[PDB]
């Protein structure tokens, strides 16, 4: 079936490659890779983060409320006698 | 609801810190002379003390102190004999109904995993042992209960089990309640998890190895993928 | 005769401000509950608050005196 | 020809993982299937060893595990490995599902359906292993899960009593749990092979959602070394969890043996289940609760049917992405609610989280897809 | 020209697959012992006074 | 090329170390546990064993024979020619007192228990594949390669013996 | 690599580096060549 | 095409035991393989049941 | 082709095997049975006459 | 050849299985069968006894 002899039909594309032993494995990290990671974080920040911030607010609120609910109310004894 | 135990600075809590075996040796005396009246420790035997705080001969000596049932003999009858290394610490009661009958309806639990079966571990137990006090105003206790804020409910059947000079340690340490509690707690830690020290020993090695193998294999990957990472294309139609 | 370090350490911690305010609240609640004729209130919550506050600083300073 | 292609067994291996054409551009999210397989293998091995020391009897189960962890040489670490491997297995499983939801790989219908089958099987297996120690939590977990069939209106109670083998949970039920837990993993293995057979007829989707037949590379050497790297990382994490912090995920209430007369005040299943538990807790009706419980997972089967977009992947669809991450947070919320007592704040929050989960899958995503289409003018 | 270290290493050992394999077994034999000894030393040193080997 | 291959070498060395450790500890899971390895001694009262009687006792999971031999047996066991044996040994190399002999009742071929006072030789006969022993426990016919094993013992009374 | 799927047949060439005119080794290499030079239409060393 | 030949799982079944070409003249001695398979299946089922009580 | 010829032929073979198996199970269950395996195990005595499964 | 060799493998496997089922009742014959079959590896000259005990 699917085999490297007849996958698709292409015309007029040229490629060039070096061998691994001719070139470096980690050529430019701090001059190219770091800024690229930075933009890659920039492009997705506001699509992911705010939902989790909202989750954090909800969690803390619900915890606080549950913990208030367990403390004794002075009006339950002071009001009528 | 129950009061949250504070964190005490236990010397074995570091990532690669071992247990203090002196404290184990003293805690075990506490568990002989006091705590093995009510409580069972069904999953520990004398052979387990060998190489931890005792030689084989001295552990046999401990064993020898106790009578144990055995048989049948050649006549078909049971008998009593002195203990051996392969015998389990003896039970205080024959059955749980008898245990309840001797403690006004309450059943003392088995302390073989008490430190792993409670929230807070040895912080809780210490807190429980040192923590008895007189009740607040408005509170009352039914027949045969004590007050203790670190118990869920604050009413507990167990009377305060330890006090100063309730025993004497063979190494001359002064037997204040606090010292006794800390030591028995160390001993319960050891009873719940014998593999502790060897586990940390073994972590150092194989973690060093697995940490080493990451950058090496990453380098191999980068080597194989450089062919594609630097590839250059062009489009040249006759136009 | 032996003096248990825990006694002294408690007595020392109980001098601190965060303990003192809770201790005062405890006294106030004792006074109410003792003064009434017939009530269902009890003074336990206040006691537990005070004990939480105090045992926090006992735990930072007890084990230095033990072996 | 080379021997690589001389013979059916060898040629199937070759078409599977030597000369298979893979996309050049797939990312780390595609490593989690191989890690799943690794985890299955690990579980089977460690299980076959444990099996030779465990006792499927209610009067010795607990103590057989005590024996394993105290007297068997390095038995403690074998126990630790089994228990932590299950957790890793589910971590990988969840991430594996989520990928496919994000990148639109559910359009491979056969692979997707066999995946749903596998999810169900793995969950059954994990639960039937969780009750074998016969601790205090294990017992009541068994009880609840076997009472679930009482909700079937006409025949339910009889089904419950026919699964128990008696008037109640007891010795005859534990051996059933153990036989089933023994046999299921191998059915899982066979179905995994079918799963991959179905996959290799089309090949892998990729992050861009467009056809990659102009830039296929062979599986060997590229993805061989890549997956080996992934495995090394998984082993580092697993070792640190096994040796440096074994008690992180552990539950104390299962170190107390079973007591048929007392349920403990605070109930909590294993973490990978909490969310279902929350869902089950949220409906004030028995039958409705169970129905929701099962629909929560069965709903994946109609996602392919509700797909309106012209594009396959969310890579180029921002509104879609926003909704995706909101759904993930709803699931986190259900997990958190599952841990808490059944008290009023958490009751109300859980009900909202459940309604929003189904709402989002069934309504909001389809409609956002239509809006998106209109914004691109088709 | 420049007889350099890695080139000698390639030409003597790594060029032939059998000898590469032999090099690997020989290296692991000695790595194992050195590595064990170092680890045990560190471990013993972190918690002197608390192990029963010496208390004995 | 050298440098790139050195990296691979080193990686392989580490992987071999880790693999060895894992596989070996798994294998050591299946050896005897720390509750199976008890080794006690056993004391036998000899005044309950008539002359000509073979008694069997359970010891370390296996039979232990005690045999109280008669005079003609003591006589005729000494006559044997040691050259016609596959595991040559004299009777007095195998007993401490002539009228008592103590053996481990396990067949040296594949482990069945010999029946006493049976076979061609007045000693023991093993039904499983047909090996014959003499009243010294010496192998005389059939597929077994060795004589029956003699444990360490000593006499604490003229009517008490301890095997350990 | 220059890809054009409309041409009837694929042409391929693969070399390593040879020593040059001056070296003696050439002779032996030629012998090797003659030893090497079915699947396809056309082939040469 | 018929569905018999539309699909890998189905086409493997078909090549196995629907459209497989068999000799016309083989005798009873060739029935014992299928009986072996039957026996294996019987053993597995009865064993899974016994297992739950042993 | 395998179907229908050898399908029905093997079904016939299976019917025959089931007849034999039922008669062995219900009409004469003790034919191949061994009495010495109805005595529980005794590590101290091997029985005089030893015989494995047929 | 391939079918024949896989058949030999299957014969061996089936025999192992049958024997390991025959010892499960723990009757008097089962016990001594176990004993003999597990002592078989003592015949390996250098490592046998240790294999038996393992
Ligand atoms: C209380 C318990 C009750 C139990 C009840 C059991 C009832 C069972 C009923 C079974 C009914 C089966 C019906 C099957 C129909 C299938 C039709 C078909 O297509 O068949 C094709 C098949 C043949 O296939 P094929 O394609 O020709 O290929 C085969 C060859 O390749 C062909 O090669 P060839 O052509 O060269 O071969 C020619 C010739 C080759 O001939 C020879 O080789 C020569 C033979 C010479 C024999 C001479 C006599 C004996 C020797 C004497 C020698 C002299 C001794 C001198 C001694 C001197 C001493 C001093 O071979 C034959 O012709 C053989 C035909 C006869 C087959 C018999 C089958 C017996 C089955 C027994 C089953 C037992 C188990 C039952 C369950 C028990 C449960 C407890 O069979 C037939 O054609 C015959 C069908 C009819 C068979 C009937 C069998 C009845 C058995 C009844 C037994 C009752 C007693 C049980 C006792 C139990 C004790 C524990
Ligand atoms: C006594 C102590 C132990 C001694 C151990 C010694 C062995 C050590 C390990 C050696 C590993 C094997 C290395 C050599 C493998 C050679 C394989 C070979 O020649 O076959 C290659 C060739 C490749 O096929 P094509 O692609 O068609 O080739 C066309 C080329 N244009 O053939 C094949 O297909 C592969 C055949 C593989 C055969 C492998 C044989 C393995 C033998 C192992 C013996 C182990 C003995 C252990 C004894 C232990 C003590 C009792
Ligand atoms: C032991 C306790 C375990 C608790 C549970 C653990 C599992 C759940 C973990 C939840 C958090 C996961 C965070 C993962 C990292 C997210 C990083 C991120 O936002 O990156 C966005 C970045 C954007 O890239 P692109 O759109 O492709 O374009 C870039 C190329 N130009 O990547 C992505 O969006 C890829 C998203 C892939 C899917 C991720 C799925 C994560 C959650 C899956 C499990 C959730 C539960 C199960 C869900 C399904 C239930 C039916
Ligand atoms: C409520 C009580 C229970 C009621 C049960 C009712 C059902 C009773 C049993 C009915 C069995 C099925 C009979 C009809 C099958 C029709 C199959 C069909 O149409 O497909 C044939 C056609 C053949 O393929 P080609 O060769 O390509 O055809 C080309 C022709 N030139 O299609 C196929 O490939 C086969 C498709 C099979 C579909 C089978 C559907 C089965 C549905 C079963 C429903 C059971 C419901 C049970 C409910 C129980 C109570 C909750
Ligand atoms: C157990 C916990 C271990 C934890 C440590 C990490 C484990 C994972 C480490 C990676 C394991 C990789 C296993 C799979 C093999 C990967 C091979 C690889 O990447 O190299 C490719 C390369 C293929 O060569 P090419 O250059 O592509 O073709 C040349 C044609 N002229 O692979 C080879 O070298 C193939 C030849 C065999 C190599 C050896 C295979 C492994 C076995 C060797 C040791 C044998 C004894 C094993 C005993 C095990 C215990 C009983
Ligand atoms: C008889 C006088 C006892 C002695 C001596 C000791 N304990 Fe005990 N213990 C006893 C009873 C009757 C109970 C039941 C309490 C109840 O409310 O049911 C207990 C309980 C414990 C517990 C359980 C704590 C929990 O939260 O469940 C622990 C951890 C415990 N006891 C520890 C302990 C120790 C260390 C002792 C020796 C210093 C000891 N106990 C002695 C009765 C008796
Ligand atoms: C034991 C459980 C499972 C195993 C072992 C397993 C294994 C695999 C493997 C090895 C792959 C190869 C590609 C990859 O790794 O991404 C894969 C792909 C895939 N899996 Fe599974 N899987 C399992 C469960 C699931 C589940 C639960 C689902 C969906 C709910 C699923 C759906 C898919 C899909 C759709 C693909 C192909 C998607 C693509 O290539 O883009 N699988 N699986
Ligand atoms: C997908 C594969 C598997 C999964 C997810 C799985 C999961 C689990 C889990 C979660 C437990 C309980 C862990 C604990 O109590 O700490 C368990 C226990 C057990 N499993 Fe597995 N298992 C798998 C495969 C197997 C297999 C193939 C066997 C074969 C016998 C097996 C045998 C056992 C045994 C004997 C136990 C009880 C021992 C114990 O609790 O430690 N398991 N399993
Ligand atoms: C569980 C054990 C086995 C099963 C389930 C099995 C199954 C089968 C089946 C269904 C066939 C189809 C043709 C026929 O029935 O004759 C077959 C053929 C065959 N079997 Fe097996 N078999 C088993 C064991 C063996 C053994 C032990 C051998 C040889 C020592 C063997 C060698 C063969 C051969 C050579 C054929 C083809 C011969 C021919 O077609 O002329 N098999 N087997
Ligand atoms: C080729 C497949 C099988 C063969 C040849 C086989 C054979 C046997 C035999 C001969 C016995 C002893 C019969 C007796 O003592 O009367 C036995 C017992 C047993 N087998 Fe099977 N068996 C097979 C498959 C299975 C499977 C898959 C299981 C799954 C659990 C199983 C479970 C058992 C059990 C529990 C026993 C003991 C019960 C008893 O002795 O009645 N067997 N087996
Ligand atoms: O990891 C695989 C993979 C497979 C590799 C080999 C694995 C494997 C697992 C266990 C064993 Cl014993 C052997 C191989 C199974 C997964 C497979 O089939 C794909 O199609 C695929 C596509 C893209 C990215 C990764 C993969
Ligand atoms: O019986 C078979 C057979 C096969 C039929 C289907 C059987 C079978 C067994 C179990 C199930 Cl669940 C399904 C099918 C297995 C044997 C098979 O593959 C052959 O090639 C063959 C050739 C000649 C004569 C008979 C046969
Ligand atoms: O009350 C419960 C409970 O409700 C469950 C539930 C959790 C969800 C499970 C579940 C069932 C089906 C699926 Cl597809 C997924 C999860 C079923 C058992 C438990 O697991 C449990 C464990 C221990 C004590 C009590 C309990
Ligand atoms: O003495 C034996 C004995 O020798 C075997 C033997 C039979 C042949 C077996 C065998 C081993 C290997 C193969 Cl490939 C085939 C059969 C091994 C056990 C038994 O089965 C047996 C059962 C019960 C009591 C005693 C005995
Ligand atoms: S076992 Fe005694 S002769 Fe074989
Ligand atoms: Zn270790």
């Amino acid at each position: 079936g699917r085999e490297f002899g007849n996958l698709t039909r292409i015309r007029h594309v040229i490629s060039y490659s070096l061998s691994p032993l001719e070139q470096r494995a980690l050529p430019h990290v701090l001059s190219k890779g770091v800024p690229n990671m930075l933009r890659r974080v920039r492009e997705s920040f506001f699509r992911v983060v705010p939902q989790f911030v909202v989750f954090y607010l909800l969690y803390t609120w619900g915890t606080e409320e549950f913990e208030k609910s367990k403390r004794k109310n002075p009006a339950a004894y002071e009001n009528d006698k | 609801v129950a009061l949250h135990p504070p964190s005490y600075p236990w010397s074995h809590s570091g990532f690669l810190s071992s247990l203090d075996h002196t404290s184990i040796r003293r805690g075990f005396q506490v568990y002989k002379q006091v705590c093995s009246s009510c409580h069972s420790m069904n999953f520990v035997a004398y052979r387990h003390l060998v190489g931890v705080c005792y030689t084989e001969d001295e552990a046999k000596a401990l064993a020898a102190e106790v009578e144990v049932q055995d048989g049948p003999n050649e006549n078909g009858e049971m008998f009593m004999r002195p203990g051996k290394l392969f015998d389990y610490f003896p039970k205080p009661y024959p059955n749980s109904e008898a245990a309840r009958a001797a403690n006004n309806g309450a059943l003392p639990p088995d302390l073989s995993y008490i430190a792993r079966a409670r929230h807070g571990g040895e912080d809780y137990i210490f807190s429980l042992l040192t923590g008895y006090c007189e009740p607040p105003t408005g509170v009352s206790l039914r027949e045969g209960l004590y007050f203790n804020p670190y118990f869920p409910g604050q009413a507990i059947a167990m009377a305060p089990p330890i006090y100063t000079d309730v025993l004497e340690f063979d190494d001359g340490t002064p037997a204040t309640m606090s010292q006794i509690a800390k030591d028995v707690c160390t001993f319960l830690r050891w009873a719940s998890e014998p593999e502790h020290d060897h586990r940390k020993r073994m972590a150092l090695k194989m973690l060093t190895m697995m940490a080493l193998l990451i950058p090496l294999t990453y380098i191999m990957k980068r080597h194989k993928w450089s062919v594609l990472k630097s590839r250059k294309l062009a489009y040249r139609p006759p136009k | 005769e032996l003096v248990d370090p825990l006694t002294t350490v408690r007595e020392q911690c109980e001098q601190l401000e965060k303990c003192v305010k809770a201790r005062e609240r405890l006294e106030l609640c004792d006074e109410r509950v003792s003064s009434r004729s017939h009530t269902e209130e009890d003074c336990m919550e206040e006691l537990l608050d005070f004990l939480y506050a105090r045992d926090h600083c006992v735990a930072h300073k007890l084990f230095n005196n033990l072996k | 020809t080379p021997m690589r292609k001389s013979n059916p067994i060898m040629k199937m291996i070759n078409h599977s993982l030597i000369d298979l054409p893979t996309p050049s551009n797939i990312s780390m999210w595609w490593n989690f299937g191989s890690l799943l397989a690794f985890c299955l293998i690990l579980q089977i091995i460690t299980g076959l060893f444990l099996a030779m020391h465990y006792s499927p009897d209610t009067s010795s189960a607990f103590s057989s595990i005590a024996h394993i962890t105290r007297d068997v040489n390095h038995g403690w670490i074998i126990r630790y490995l089994h228990a932590n491997g299950a957790s890793m297995f589910f971590i990988c499983l969840f991430l594996h599902v989520g990928r496919g939801l994000y990148y639109g790989s559910f359009l491979l219908l056969k692979t997707w359906n066999t995946g749903i089958m596998l999810l169900f099987l793995t969950m059954a297996t994990a639960f039937m292993g969780y009750v074998l120690p016969w601790g205090q939590m294990s017992f009541w977990g068994a009880t609840v899960i076997t009472n679930l069939l009482s909700a079937i209106p006409y025949i339910g109670t009889d089904l419950v009593q026919w699964i128990w083998g008696g008037y109640s949970i007891g010795n005859p039920t534990l051996s059933r749990f153990f036989t089933l837990h023994f046999i299921l993993p191998f059915i899982i293995t066979a179905l995994t092979m079918v799963h991959l057979l179905f996959l290799h007829e089309t090949g892998s989707n990729n992050p861009c959602g467009i056809s990659s037949d102009s830039d296929k590379i062979p599986f060997h050497p590229y993805y061989t070394i890549k997956d080996i790297l992934g495995l090394v990382l998984l082993l580092f994490i697993l070792t640190t969890l096994t040796l440096l912090s074994p008690n992180l995920l552990n539950d104390p209430d299962n170190y107390i043996p079973a007591d048929p007369l007392n349920t403990p005040p605070h109930i909590k299943p294993e973490w990978y289940f909490l969310f279902a538990y929350a869902i089950l807790r949220s409906v004030p009706n028995k039958l409705g609760g169970v129905l929701a419980l099962f629909l929560s997972i069965l709903i994946l089967s109609i996602i392919p049917t509700l797909h309106n977009s012209k594009q396959q992947s969310m890579m180029f669809r921002p509104l879609s992405q926003f909704l995706f991450w909101f759904l993930i947070t709803t699931l986190l919320t259900l997990t958190w609610i599952g841990s808490q007592p059944v008290s009023q704040p958490f009751i109300f929050i859980g009900q909202l989280a459940s309604t929003m989960y189904f709402t989002t899958v069934l309504i909001l995503m389809p409609l956002t897809s239509l809006i998106e289409n209109n914004l691109l003018k088709w | 020209a420049a007889v350099a270290f890695t080139s000698k290493l390639y030409s003597l050992l790594f060029r032939r697959t059998s000898t590469f394999a032999l090099t690997i077994v020989v290296g692991v034999l000695f790595f194992e012992r050195a590595f064990d000894q170092g680890a045990d030393a560190i471990y013993d040193h972190i918690n002197e006074g608390k192990l029963w080997k010496h208390i004995k | 090329k050298g440098f790139s291959y050195l990296v691979t070498a080193v990686t392989t060395v580490g992987v071999a170390y880790a693999a060895k450790n894992v596989v070996t500890q798994f294998i050591s899971s299946m050896s005897a546990s720390a509750d199976v390895l008890a080794m006690a001694k056993i004391e036998i009262n000899l005044s309950d064993i008539p002359e000509g009687k073979n008694m069997a006792f359970k010891w370390r999971g296996k039979p232990l024979f005690v045999r109280h031999r008669t005079q003609k047996e003591i006589e005729q066991e000494a006559a044997v020619e040691l050259s016609q044996l596959r595991d040559p040994q004299h009777d007095l190399d195998r007993v401490k007192k002539p009228e008592w002999v103590i053996l481990i009742g396990v067949c040296t071929h594949l482990g069945c228990v010999p029946i006493a006072n049976a076979g061609d030789f007045g000693g023991y006969y093993c039904p499983c594949h047909g090996s014959h022993y003499d009243a010294s426990g010496r192998i005389r016919l059939g597929p077994a390669p060795l004589n029956l094993e003699v444990p360490p013992y000593e006499f604490t009374r003229d009517d008490m013996v301890v095997v350990g | 690599r220059h890809r054009d799927d409309a041409l009837p047949f694929a042409h391929v060439a693969i070399a390593v580096e040879g020593p040059g005119w001056a070296s003696p080794d050439n002779v032996a290499l030629q012998v090797a060549n003659a030893i090497i030079g079915k699947l396809c239409q056309s082939f040469q060393t």
